[PDB]
DNA sequence: CGTTAATTAACG
DNA sequence: GTTAATTAACG
DNA sequence: GTTAATTAACG
DNA sequence: CGTTAATTAACG
DNA sequence: CGTTAATTAACG
DNA sequence: CGTTAATTAACG
């Protein structure tokens, strides 16, 4: 999924 | 954290 | 601050 | 699954 | 032109 | 893959 | 009150 | 599943 | 020397 920010 | 809108639907 | 790639 | 490399969209 | 943020790349 | 709302294009 | 073309995320 | 704070819209 | 209302992208 999305990269944690 | 959240960042810009994301472009609409 | 920059968003979405385009 | 970790981390840096590379890109690009912010500004004015 | 530079910077922060996003996205691509690597094995 | 397709839909329908949004956004960009056109001049 | 301009209108269609192109793009966008959502859906399972 | 669903709150939180950042972002964006609204007003002007 | 702009705040409030509404929206949404973050999270573990
Ligand atoms: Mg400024
Ligand atoms: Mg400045
Ligand atoms: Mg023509
Ligand atoms: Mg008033």
């Amino acid at each position: 999924g999305r990269p944690r920010k | 954290k959240r960042g810009r809108g994301r472009p609409r639907k | 601050k920059r968003g979405r790639g385009r």
